[PDB]
């Protein structure tokens, strides 16, 4: 057998002796301090386990150990919020009239006058508004009691004190060996089949026997308390038949291979709960089971101990064509040796899913309830995309890592990697063109908007009016998703969002989902999308190719991953470091997600969502201002930010004035970031020489001496502070002109 | 005796042609794979190798490497375009670390640091203070 | 006259300016000067 | 001039530790050497050094 | 009085605020039932307001046309309790902590390592050190006029300008 | 070209020597301290300028000093 | 336990302490003695 | 098979040859542009090139002019054309002005170098008559 259990009994003695000497880990640090720079490198270098250790095996250890610390603070932050929902909120007053209470999960104390965040909310209750949508996950689980809640909050907990033994378990008493990580073909039948397979037959399990029937009778109008208890629709198929009458015929037409039967709670209508606004609770439990079944079947896609199935290594060693050489060879060594190949392709994918996630959210809204929230749908929304984006750039910085310290030439002969390298000059030249030419055109639609209207000449701008740029490629697309319904998914009753058209669906007098028309105004906007995830690119390709030489510095993989420069010589060298390639490319990432998030919450209130009255009269929020105002540079600037701020400014004395405050603080650290980023670390050490001089003068000075923050360390403080100033200013501004139009 | 290589996009450019372009030679007990300073990997061959390169820096760069990761030793070599050749490194055939009888003294001031004089001093002098 | 913006104008802000940045061009890249 | 464990005080100017005090470690018997005496010190400088050679009219002596 | 200003108690515009104040709190108070939670919370909302404008009221601070509080800080004795008495206390308090503070270098500086108990500290002799400043202008004028408060200029390292 | 200049509290530890990326110095023989050897500038016109030799010089102040000089082709550090 | 104690001693547990103690110390102040603009009370 | 290999058998040179740079089609093609073409003088290298430019560029300023909807549409952009060849030309007028040295020699075996001063002025008049040429071409071929 290849795929066996390999641990070290009593590897790690435990102990609070290393406690007491910090920088214990690292060979430099342990001698202690001499400069405050000592302190600063204790905390940058204590996850770097790679720099620690030289054993493969040691480094993987203590991974895995940690990620059991992390799991732990997971399950205690979901545990909290249960018990937020359980004693400090409305939960009963929401499920008995969502429509006009107000949901609040947090209450503050009354100490020094603010207790006015306290907002009035509904049913008797005080408290801060929150967006994150537990409410609404809730009823779709069919909560309906705050007892509930309790358990859930109290085995968060008991699961919270687990994670924190398998950790503690794992690195010191039951240490797996290094052949024990080494098992990808194994890792993959147990992720496929068991996390992501049973995971989603056991999620449609709760979904059908416990979930669905509930909301079925708070739909039709059934108040929480004559709902019977969940296990009570566990035991009486008297009760599920009433509901869903082919309970009646059991389990066997399951057997018999007569799954139509079933057709009661495995739909595939489409659309949204005309009553709630929400996906059809019956299509995502046939969502699930589907799901499920495709899991666990690839999760038989590999080799483990018995013959059959595939071997990772002779797949890809396969895949070689005339123009790629070797192909794929030494991608395994890569993949199975090196932790930070991993996170590369992980931290890339996991950003690009938060982002996926994020998208199809607003369109096919599943919780019930939460379409009309708009402060819960703008909150979600932006919160992936900002998640989405940090993960993205992350894979990023770690193929660069990879490059400086896991790669080697000796391994790789003329495989993809090496050829990469070799026209690394070609890559990065056309990249280079291409990022001049969306950003000469896409911003330069708006420039000729702008100084056309400003000469008073609006026949000739770039508009729904006169010189029209429709996309029609997205048009064409929609109208395919419109006719599917019954053509190329005959099966289907509904299309999968009303965005490409429909119906208009309402809760409550509130627009939930509408169809989302494209226009010329539409088309300029998806190209700054377009550009700006161009140039991004641009410095993080570069940094992963360049991370080893240049033309510059030939020897740039020898001075590490993050140096500061090589000098004032040859030129400048400031910046040549792949980290600082991360560094800049953090900056795009931020222009590049501000503009879709903007883009988002503009689009939405001008032409999706509002009120109606008598006869469909749409009243939108903004007015549809869209098509004619967001096609110059000073519409974007007085119709987006000046007149959608008036909520922000004009919050004191009411319940939302911590928005207030907070947009003012983040415009506050936004900028005493540039301090960091303008300056350099030689001006400030001098300065720190005449501070020191006046301790000593009155005899006393620190042991660790004064050091000003270095180079690369000036860079990442103003870097930090950059984001959360600026993310920041915009989260007060988001939340709250959301709670006022919601 | 070229190594073996592919070919890349990083190699030299007109400035080869034109201006002075750089060659280094090795002698290899065996073949070994290393890494090229424009290029990522190519075969060495037994025997005498040849190399030409586009900077001084990029020559040095892969001596360094061929000195403390595979225990050889090599030349560098300046060519112009008319065909005049130069000869650098080892200048004396001894490295620079390595102290040669027969060498001699070249930008050496006889003193410290702090005993430079005043920029006003060497005012309207065609000079620097740490030209004296 | 009342004639004289519609001459100098274009004189002055596409004419002047293209010749010396065509004078300017010649005597920065002239070797022996 | 100093002896071995001697206290002196840095006259340089350009030294980090000027008008600070340190300890004499070795002095050169040898007089070609230009700066024939070691100090050694506790506090380390921008390049995180310990110590430096000198001269015998760049040192006081403290006591 | 000083500057035109009103005492407060005797200001039209200061008596407008304290009613709007409460008017506004009061308005609030009507949605609830006068047993529950939100009730009782308003209600000593209004009694910690309304003991807020009594306090000002016979405080004896000034108020302007605006029917807000002024301090003032020319060194009237009048008004010392704006800045005068709120003043000494903290130069005690912050001079407290850098008395203490500075003992402490000077304390572990004679040592093997002393940069060893600036990242760990001996809390036993910190705690000792921390109470010893209660008397600190006392202390500080003894190494004043000891010698032992300010050292030399040939013990300082300077820059080679001056 | 850059100028490169080597004082007399030159210890003679070979250190700039083995970090110059463009072999600007060497060492020569010298009679003034305990190695008997000094830092010396022979080739400052390929000096790129990248401060490594003052880096790595443990004297302070430091022995080996480089002043920026008009730059030519090969201190520009240019490959084309 | 001397080993804990050290952790307990080391600088930045002991900034948490003393601010806990000390952010504790003025709001319970703020508490009973509220709105003190000035010695007035 | 391999379709990828170092320009001219020089592995070390910083060149790649792909088809994309050495094929059939872009080797015969690019042979046949004026600008490479064997057997021209270089006045009939830079009228060609003129014929070609001046005929396209007449395009974007009939079209979408400042004056495209009135009923000299045609003539507003044909103007704006000319404008266009003219700083063209100009560069290429200070370019050769710098780029190349008089000779001394009267001696000249080779009067058709391109790459000359006498015969860039050459190449520099054949584009401008070519520009202005099929500018007006098109003014007849447009005005149906
Ligand atoms: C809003 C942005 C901003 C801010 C806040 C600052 C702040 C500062 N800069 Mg400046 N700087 C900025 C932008 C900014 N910079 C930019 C864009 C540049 C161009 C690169 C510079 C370039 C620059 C240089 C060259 C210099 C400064 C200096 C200073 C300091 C001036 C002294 C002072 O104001 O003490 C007050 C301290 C602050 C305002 C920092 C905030 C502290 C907060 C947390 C206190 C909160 C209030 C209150 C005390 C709360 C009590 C605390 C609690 C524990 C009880 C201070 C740290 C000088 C300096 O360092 O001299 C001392 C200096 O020489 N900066
Ligand atoms: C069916 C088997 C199975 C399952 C479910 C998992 C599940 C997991 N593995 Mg895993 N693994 C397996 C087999 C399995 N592994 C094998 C055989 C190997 C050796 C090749 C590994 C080697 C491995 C490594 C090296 C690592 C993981 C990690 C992880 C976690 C990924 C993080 C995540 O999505 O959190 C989702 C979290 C949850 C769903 C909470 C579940 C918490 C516990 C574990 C419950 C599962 C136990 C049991 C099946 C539940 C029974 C339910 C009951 C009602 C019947 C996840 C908990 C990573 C990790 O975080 O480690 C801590 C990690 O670094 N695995
Ligand atoms: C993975 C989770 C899961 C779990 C724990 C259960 C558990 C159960 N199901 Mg079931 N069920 C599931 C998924 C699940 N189901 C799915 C995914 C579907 C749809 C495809 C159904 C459709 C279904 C029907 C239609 C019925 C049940 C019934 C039952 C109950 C008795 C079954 C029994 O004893 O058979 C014996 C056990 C084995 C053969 C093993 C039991 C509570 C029955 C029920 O509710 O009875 C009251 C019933 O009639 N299930
Ligand atoms: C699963 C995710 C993951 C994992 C495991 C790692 C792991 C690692 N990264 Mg990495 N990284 C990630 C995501 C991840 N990263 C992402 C998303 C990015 C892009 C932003 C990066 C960018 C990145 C760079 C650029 C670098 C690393 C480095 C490292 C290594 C050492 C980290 C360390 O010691 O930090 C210790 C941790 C800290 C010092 C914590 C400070 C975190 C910030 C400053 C505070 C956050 C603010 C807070 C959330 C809000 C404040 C509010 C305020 C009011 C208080 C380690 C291998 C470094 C390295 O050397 O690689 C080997 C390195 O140079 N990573
Ligand atoms: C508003 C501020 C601003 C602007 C305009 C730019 C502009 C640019 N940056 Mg950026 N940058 C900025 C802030 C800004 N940056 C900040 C704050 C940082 C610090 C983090 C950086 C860091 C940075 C890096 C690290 C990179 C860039 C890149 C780029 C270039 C993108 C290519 C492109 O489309 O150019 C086209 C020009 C524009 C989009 C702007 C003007 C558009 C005009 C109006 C249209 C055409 C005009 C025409 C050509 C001339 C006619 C007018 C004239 C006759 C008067 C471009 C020059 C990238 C690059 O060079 O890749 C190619 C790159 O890698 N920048
Ligand atoms: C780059 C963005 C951009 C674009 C696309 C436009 C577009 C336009 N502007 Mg402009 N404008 C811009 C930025 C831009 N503007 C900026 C930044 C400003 C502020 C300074 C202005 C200010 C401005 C004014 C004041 C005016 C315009 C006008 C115009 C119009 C005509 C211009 C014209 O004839 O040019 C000539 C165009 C060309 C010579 C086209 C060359 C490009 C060709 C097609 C490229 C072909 C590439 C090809 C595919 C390569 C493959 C070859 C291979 C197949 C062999 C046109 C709609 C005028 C108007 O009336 O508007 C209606 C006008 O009066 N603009
Ligand atoms: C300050 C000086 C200045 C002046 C006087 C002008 C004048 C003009 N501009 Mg211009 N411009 C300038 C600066 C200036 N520009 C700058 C700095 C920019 C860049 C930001 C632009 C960008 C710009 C754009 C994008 C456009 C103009 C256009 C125009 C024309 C106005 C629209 C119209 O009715 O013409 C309509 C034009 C005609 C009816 C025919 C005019 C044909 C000309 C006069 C032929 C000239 C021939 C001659 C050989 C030119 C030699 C140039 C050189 C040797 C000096 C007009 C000729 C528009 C244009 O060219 O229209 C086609 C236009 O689209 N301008
Ligand atoms: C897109 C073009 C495309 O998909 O071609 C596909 C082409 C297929 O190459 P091969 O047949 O050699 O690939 C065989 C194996 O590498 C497949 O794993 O890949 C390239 O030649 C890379 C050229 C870069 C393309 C320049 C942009
Ligand atoms: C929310 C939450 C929670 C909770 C959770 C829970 C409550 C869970 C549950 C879970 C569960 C409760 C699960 C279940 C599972 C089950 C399963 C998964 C089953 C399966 C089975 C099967 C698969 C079968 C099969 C078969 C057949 C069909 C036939 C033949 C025979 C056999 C047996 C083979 C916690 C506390 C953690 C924390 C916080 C959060
Ligand atoms: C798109 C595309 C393409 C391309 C194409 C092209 C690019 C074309 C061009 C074309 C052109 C661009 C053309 C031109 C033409 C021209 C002409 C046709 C001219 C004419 C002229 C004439 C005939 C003459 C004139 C004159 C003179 C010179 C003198 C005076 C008199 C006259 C006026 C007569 C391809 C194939 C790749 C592929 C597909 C797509
Ligand atoms: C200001 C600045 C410094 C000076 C900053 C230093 C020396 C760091 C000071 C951090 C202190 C010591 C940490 C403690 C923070 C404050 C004592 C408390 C402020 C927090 C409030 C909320 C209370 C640099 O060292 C520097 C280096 C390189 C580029 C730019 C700069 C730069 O801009
Ligand atoms: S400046 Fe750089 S290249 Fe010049 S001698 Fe010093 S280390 Fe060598
Ligand atoms: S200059 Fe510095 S590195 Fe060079 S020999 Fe002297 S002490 Fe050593």
């Amino acid at each position: 057998k290849n795929v066996q259990i390999f641990v070290e009994k009593d590897a790690v003695e435990t102990s609070f002796e290393k406690w007491s000497q910090p920088g214990h880990f690292s060979r430099t640090l342990a001698k202690g301090p001499k400069t405050t720079t000592w302190i600063w490198n204790l905390h940058a270098d204590a996850h770097d386990f790679d720099s620690q250790t030289n054993s493969l095996e040691e480094v993987s250890r203590k991974i895995f150990s940690a990620h059991f610390g992390q799991l732990a603070a997971i399950f205690l932050w979901i545990s909290g919020m249960h018990f937020h929902g359980a004693y400090f909120s409305n939960y009963s007053a929401w499920l008995s009239d969502p429509i006009k209470i107000k949901q609040s999960s947090q209450v503050v104390w009354p100490i020094v006058g603010q207790e006015i965040l306290n907002a009035d909310v509904g049913g008797n209750f005080q408290g801060v508004q929150t967006t994150s949508g537990w409410f609404q996950m809730w009823r779709a689980e069919g909560i309906t009691s705050e007892v509930e809640l309790y358990w859930i909050a109290i085995g968060g907990l008991i699961m919270s004190a687990l994670m924190l033994f398998a950790g503690w378990f794992h690195y010191h008493k039951a240490a797996p060996k290094l052949e024990w990580f080494q098992n990808a073909e194994s890792m993959m039948n147990h992720h496929l089949a068991g996390l992501l397979g049973l995971g989603c037959l056991s999620w449609s399990g709760h979904q059908i026997h416990i979930a669905l029937p509930i909301n079925k009778l708070l739909d039709a109008g059934v108040s929480p308390q004559e709902i019977p208890l969940p296990h009570e629709f566990l035991i009486n198929r008297d009760l599920m038949a009433q509901l869903y009458p082919s309970f009646e015929k059991g389990l066997t037409p399951f057997f018999s291979g007569q799954w139509g039967v079933y057709s009661d709670f495995l739909t595939f209508k489409g659309g949204l709960n005309p009553v709630t606004g929400g996906l059809w609770l019956s299509d995502i439990a046939h969502h699930h089971l589907a799901l499920s079944v495709l899991f666990i079947i690839a999760g038989h896609m590999y080799r483990t101990n018995w013959g059959i199935g595939h071997s990772m290594k002779e797949i890809l060693e396969a895949h070689k064509g005339p123009f790629t050489g070797e192909g794929h060879k030494g991608l395994y060594e890569i993949l199975t040796t090196s932790w930070h190949a991993q996170l590369a392709i992980n931290l890339a994918m996991i950003g690009s899913l938060s982002i996926i996630v994020a998208h199809h959210m607003y369109a096919m809204p599943p919780y019930p309830y939460i379409a009309t929230d708009y402060a819960t749908q703008l909150s979600l929304f932006t919160h992936h995309m900002w998640i989405g984006g940090f993960c993205v750039v992350g894979g990023a910085a770690h193929g660069a890592i990879f490059m400086v310290r896991d790669y080697t030439p000796a391994n790789n002969y003329n495989n993809l990697l090496d050829r990469d390298l070799r026209h690394r000059d070609e890559i990065i030249s056309n990249l280079n063109w291409v990022c001049i030419f969306l950003g000469c055109h896409a911003f330069g639609f708006y420039i000729h908007n702008d100084t056309m209207r400003a000469l008073g000449r609006p026949q000739d701008m770039f508009s729904d009016k006169a010189i029209q740029l429709q996309p029609i490629f997205a048009q064409w697309i929609q109208n395919i998703h419109l006719l599917a319904p019954g053509t190329t998914a005959p099966n289907a009753l509904a299309t999968t969002s009303y965005a490409f058209g429909g119906d208009i669906v309402e809760v409550g007098g509130k627009i939930a989902m509408m169809p989302i028309k494209l226009g010329t105004a539409d088309f300029m906007v998806h190209h700054i999308h377009a550009f700006t995830i161009h140039v991004t690119v641009l410095i993080l390709l570069k940094g992963v190719l360049y991370a080893r030489s240049s033309k510059l510095i030939p020897d740039k993989a020898n001075l590490g991953f993050r140096f500061p420069c090589d000098g004032p010589g040859r030129g400048g060298t400031c910046q040549s470091s792949s980290w600082d390639h991360v560094f800049l490319g953090l900056f795009w990432m931020y222009n590049a997600i501000s503009v879709v998030i903007f883009h988002f919450s503009w689009k939405m209130q001008s032409d999706v969502w509002g009120t109606v009255t008598a006869d469909g009269s749409i009243s939108h929020i903004t007015g549809g201002n869209f098509a004619q105002s967001s096609i110059t540079i000073n519409g974007w600037l007085r119709d987006f930010l000046w007149s959608q701020a008036s909520q922000v400014i004009q919050s004191y004395g009411s319940a939302s004035s911590a928005y207030g405050l907070i947009f003012l603080g983040a415009h506050f650290i936004w900028a005493f970031s540039l301090m960091f980023l303008f300056s350099g670390r030689g001006y400030w050490q001098e300065l720190i020489e005449s501070i020191v001089w006046a301790h000593n003068k009155l005899n006393f000075a620190p042991a660790i001496q004064p050091r000003a923050l270095s180079i690369t360390q000036g860079r990442a403080v103003g870097l930090a502070h950059y984001l959360l100033g600026g993310i920041g200013t915009t989260w007060a501004f988001f939340l709250a002109r959301s709670l006022s139009i919601t | 005796p070229s190594p073996i290589f592919g070919g890349s996009t990083g190699g030299w450019l007109r400035k080869a042609q034109v201006e002075e372009k750089y060659v280094i030679t090795w002698d290899s007990p065996k073949e070994q794979i290393f890494e090229m300073p424009t290029g990522g990997a190519a075969i060495m061959r037994e025997g005498p190798n040849l190399l030409k390169l586009a900077r001084k820096e990029q020559c040095l760069a892969l001596g360094t490497r061929l000195r403390s990761k595979y225990k050889i030793k090599y030349q560098f070599y300046r060519v112009f375009p008319n065909g005049e050749v130069q000869y650098l490194h080892p200048k004396d055939g001894v490295y620079p670390e390595k102290v040669n009888a027969g060498r001699q003294g070249v930008g050496q001031n006889f003193r410290s640091i702090g005993k430079n004089v005043s920029p006003i001093e060497v005012k309207f002098t065609g000079k620097q203070p740490y030209d004296l | 006259m009342i004639n004289l913006p519609s001459l100098f104008v274009p004189l002055v802000g596409l004419l002047f300016p293209a010749v010396a940045m065509a004078s300017l061009f010649l005597h920065v890249e002239k070797r022996l000067l | 001039g100093p002896k071995r464990g001697a206290k002196v005080k840095i006259l340089r100017k350009e030294s980090y530790w000027y008008k600070g005090t340190g300890s004499v470690v070795a002095v050169d018997q040898d007089p070609n050497t230009r700066y024939p005496v070691v100090v050694r010190f506790n506090k380390v400088n921008y390049a995180n050094v310990s110590t430096n050679n000198y001269a015998l009219d760049e040192i006081q002596e403290v006591e | 009085d000083i500057s035109g200003l009103t005492p407060c108690k005797e200001s039209k515009q200061f008596a407008k605020r304290e009613k709007q104040a409460l008017k506004k709190l009061q308005a609030s108070l009507k949605l609830y039932a006068d047993d529950s939670a939100p009730a009782l919370a308003i209600k000593a909302t209004m009694e910690k307001t309304k003991k807020r404008f009594d306090n000002y009221g016979k405080y004896g601070l000034l108020c302007g046309s605006d029917g807000l509080p002024h301090l003032i800080v020319s060194g009237d004795q009048r008004h010392w309790g704006e800045f005068i008495t709120p003043g000494i206390l903290f130069l005690y308090i912050a001079g407290w902590i850098g008395w203490v503070g500075r003992s402490y270098l000077i304390a572990i500086r004679d040592e093997k390592k002393p940069t060893q108990k600036e990242i760990i500290i001996d809390v036993p002799l910190a705690s000792r050190l921390l109470f010893r400043g209660f008397s600190w202008p006392v202390a500080a004028y003894r190494e004043l006029l000891n010698g032992e408060l300010v050292d030399a200029a040939a013990a300082a390292a300077a820059a080679a300008a001056a | 070209s850059h100028s490169v200049k080597i004082y007399d509290t030159c210890i003679g530890c070979t250190q700039c020597v083995r970090a110059c990326p463009t072999d600007v110095l060497e060492m020569i023989p010298w009679g003034g301290c305990k190695a008997k050897q000094i830092a010396s500038a022979p080739r400052t016109e390929d000096c790129v300028g990248c401060k490594r030799c003052e880096s790595a010089c443990p004297t302070d102040f430091l022995s080996v000093r480089v002043y920026l000089w008009h730059e030519t082709t090969r201190s520009m550090g240019l490959a084309y | 336990m001397r080993d804990l104690k050290t952790y307990l001693s080391v600088a930045p547990v002991a900034s948490t302490l003393w601010f806990a103690a000390l952010a504790g110390l003025l709001i319970e102040i703020n508490r009973l003695f509220p709105d003190a603009l000035t010695f007035p009370f | 098979a391999n379709f990828i290999k170092p320009y001219n058998d020089d592995p070390f040179v910083g060149h790649l040859a792909t088809p994309i740079t050495s094929s059939a089609v872009t080797r015969s093609l690019l042979k046949n542009l004026p600008a490479y073409r064997f057997g021209l003088t270089p006045l009939l290298r830079g009228l060609e090139i003129g014929l070609a430019h001046g005929y396209f560029l007449i395009g974007p300023f009939f079209k979408l002019g400042p004056l495209r909807n009135s009923e000299i549409a045609l003539f507003a952009g044909f103007l704006s054309t000319i404008g266009l060849i003219l700083i063209l030309t100009l560069g290429l007028t200070i370019y050769g002005a710098v780029v190349f040295k008089e000779e001394k020699v009267m001696s000249s075996a080779n009067v058709n170098n391109l790459q000359t001063k006498k015969a860039w002025d050459q190449f520099k008049g054949g584009f401008f008559v070519g520009a202005c040429g099929s500018a007006g071409f098109a003014l007849i071929c447009l005005y149906v």
